[PDB]
RNA sequence: UGGCUCUGCCAACGCUACGGCUUGGCGGGCUGGUGGUCAUACACGGUUCGGCAAAACGUCGAUUACUGAAAAUGGAAAGGCGGGGCCGACUU
RNA sequence: AUGCCCAUCA
């Protein structure tokens, strides 16, 4: 049969959008519950939630290490988005203890992006 | 259908079959080039595969030496999802390998208990000098047909394990499956023939608690006579002691009264595989795998040899 | 051809992929633009790489079809009421793997 | 530019009520093809001012894909809200466009 | 400079914005984009006046000039009418004005 | 300099409030001022990826962006307008921002 | 999902090409289980004790009889042999 | 086959 061999496979970019996807099947629901008002805080997290993966999948075609930044970039918006929503959003949008859960999974990413970076970087 | 089962390429192929193997596949392999290159067109790769099996043109993806491709691995589980099953059923219940709910400790619960109540004072402790490498693979093809009666699960089940060798490409689905059915031959000239009750075989080893000595010592006689003459499997080790030795079954030291576990060449192995990765000594590390797997195959470390697979991708068998 | 043939097998993905991601509720609603610019936005993609001939055009093109995998998958998920139910997965998948084929070719012809 | 804009200026003028007759149904299509048709401006007047040759392209992109946004419009959007006809005259509109865009092309790489 | 532009071009808001809140909801794309065209050139100023490369003060020129082109364009883009001519006219006078700072300005950096 | 972002946190946790207060009626002012105001801790996060100083020029125009958006919003008509005093007490919050951005900037310029 | 290129009514930040539009209210409309990670406690594990072994299950009979040229992806059974099964007791 | 931890569901 031998699977659908799509082009530029890079393990890492394969991976990295895997495990990202478990952040997004976390942190989508919370965002999804954001109320009706901070809907243009939910519509940018959303873009930046689901939108990181195209990061990495472009970086991953693309082999350019600046995608690989840019979807840091992204990631660290993400952290960065956690505590928005987490406090500033002020109906409360997100526990803390889902910051700490999609925080640590964000950090798998975190780390399979780092291992990423540096086999290019080398 | 009793005997029968004239039909089993027709659920081995059923879709949600093949997503049942699919998720059973991908069970922690998610983190695999195989599962991600995969993932990507995963149920428009599975309607190729479904279509190669539901076609008779499937053909095993070579053994990287024994591991196997995701795609592979996931036929193996279709298999092992119809087939098993219509095998695992004839395995006596005293059989404790790769079925579920038997296993390490319904073995060893069973061995104790079985220990307890009878009150042997005796046992017969054997053992298959290589077993997987020495399964007849024609012999086996003569109890996956007493089954299977389907002349197209036959010959799915002859990709994925030739009928033509003396190896069970050990550790696979389709041979931790294989080989308990194999040495459920010789759990069925115990309580069958010989009408021995009070054993436990875990894949390789068996465990025959007797009362006399004697008797054990003939058991044992006639399961070699057998297991060399209708299997082609020599015994490595074998003792016939008292239950003061405890039967050293699984790991355990099985007294009817309490029940010390054993030590571990395991962690020296452990630390020289994990040793021999974080030193770029991944060749004689082969070498070293190779040997570990002749002082083991006596032991039943199949779980140890996936799980140090698993840990990086070099191949243990 | 080339092009050509990308687009018109790529135009299939968009026939069943549009009817799917029209049919996204509102509440899915940033997914769903995300998709539609994703699944659509796409024949730009395709585009630029067939007036160009360079690899890099070609490879975002191939991103780009991974990120559409990627959507299907999501989409999959999102349990929240829900959208693209697994059978449409497999069809597109089929069709995107089409797609996929083209682009390959494509790729080693200009390789 | 001035003249590219100008002729793109019927383009709008001519899709751009095409573009309101698309249904409640298809508005999520709609945002996304007025975008790439009102968009194109953009487009062309970057190029004019910047005359780099990669603002030309993506300008011959916009209008390649505001030509797959024709196809899409007819046809795959399922009420087939651009009726063949008003695919024929738009793409009339476009291709003077084009060719004033491949003329355009043609005097930037002239060496 | 950055500072005096976007003045004026506040000014260009400041007219155009109330106007371009009024463009029908039938017309609520042209709209959005508009608004965006419209608030959103403060940004191009400003990119151009916080740093330079030419090309973000060629960009604020096109911003302006895509500008220029959504009054033409909403004046007579339909029935349900959109910036009457006479509001193209007074918009067209104030992003003449910071067109003529914009050039200006693009010739004094050249 | 991460401390950065741990001030302008501050800037987004008053100017947030305050700019989903923006009514409809000013719906594009506020999606472009929210995207202004969140979108800023990207500028900020691409510039300590790289310490080149175009981004952090970006980071500058950005918040001079945001200084905008401020006034702009102060004379944005109806009983829904950003309150005099708010636009001063945010301009404090943002100026502080201010203040660390330039000596980041000259931090680098004089490396 | 603070939606709508969606209407009716009714007001005004407003704008009008003077019809309207916008914008605001105001109605209706459309809108324990499962997964996933990770690598002599001298007293009993429900690893208890009896009864049963009819049934179902396993196996053999058997890919046999039988049917149909032919088992051809039809197909037993009496029976034997198990306990894996059953029924209580007591505990879990 | 084993547990630990975790996630969700009830």
């Amino acid at each position: 049969m031998e699977p659908i061999e799509e082009a530029t496979k890079c393990y890492d970019q394969m991976l990295i959008v895997e495990r990202y996807e478990r952040v997004i099947s976390y942190l989508y629901p919370i965002a999804q519950s954001i109320p009706r008002k901070h809907g243009v805080a939910r519509e940018m997290f959303l873009k930046c939630l689901l939108g990181q993966v195209e990061l990495f999948i472009v970086a991953g075609k693309s082999n350019q290490v600046s995608k690989l930044y840019a979807a840091d970039a992204g990631l660290a918006m993400l952290r960065f988005w956690l505590r928005f929503l987490a406090g500033i959003q002020k109906p409360h949008a997100m526990t803390p203890h889902q910051v700490e859960t999609a925080q640590v999974l964000i950090a798998e990413v975190g780390r399979i992006l780092g291992s990423w970076i540096a086999r290019v970087n080398r | 259908m009793g005997k029968r089962h004239r039909n089993l390429i027709d659920q081995i192929t059923t879709w949600e079959n093949l997503l049942d193997a699919y998720r059973k596949t991908s069970h922690g392999k998610r983190r695999t080039w195989g599962y991600l290159e995969f993932k990507e067109y995963d149920l428009a790769n599975l309607l190729a595969l479904q279509a190669e099996l539901k076609a008779g043109n499937y053909e095993r993806g070579p053994y990287r030496e024994s591991a196997l491709e995701f795609k592979d691995r996931l036929v193996q589980h279709a298999l092992c999802n119809i087939v098993a099953p219509i095998f695992e059923a004839g395995l006596l219940p005293y059989t404790y390998a790769c079925r579920p709910d038997k296993g390490t400790h319904a073995g060893v619960c069973h061995v104790q208990a079985e220990l307890r109540r009878t009150r042997a004072t005796h046992f017969l402790k054997s053992d298959f000098s290589k077993f997987f490498p020495s399964i007849d693979r024609a012999a086996l093809y003569a109890m996956i047909d007493k089954k299977i009666h389907c002349a197209a699960t036959r010959r799915l089940l002859r990709v994925v394990l030739p009928d033509e060798g003396v190896g069970i490409p050990i550790g696979s689905l389709t041979s931790q499956l294989f080989a308990n059915v194999y040495g459920g031959a010789v759990d069925r000239l115990l309580h069958d023939e010989l009408k021995q009750r009070h054993w436990a075989r875990y894949m390789d080893d068996i465990v025959v608690l007797g009362d006399d000595p004697e008797e054990l010592r003939a058991v044992f006689y006639r399961l070699r006579d057998f297991a060399s003459e209708r299997l082609g499997l020599k015994i490595s080790h074998w003792q016939v002691a008292p239950v003061s030795r405890g039967i050293n079954f699984l790991g355990y030291r099985i007294w009817p009264t309490h029940k010390l576990l054993r030590k571990s060449s395991v962690k020296r192995a452990k630390r020289k595989v994990a040793n021999f990765i974080k030193h770029g000594e991944d060749e004689s590390l082969q070498r070293f795998l190779a040997s570990w797997s002749g002082h083991a195959q006596w032991a039943d470390t199949h779980n140890l040899f996936t799980w140090m697979e698993e840990q990086y991708g070099i191949a243990c068998h």
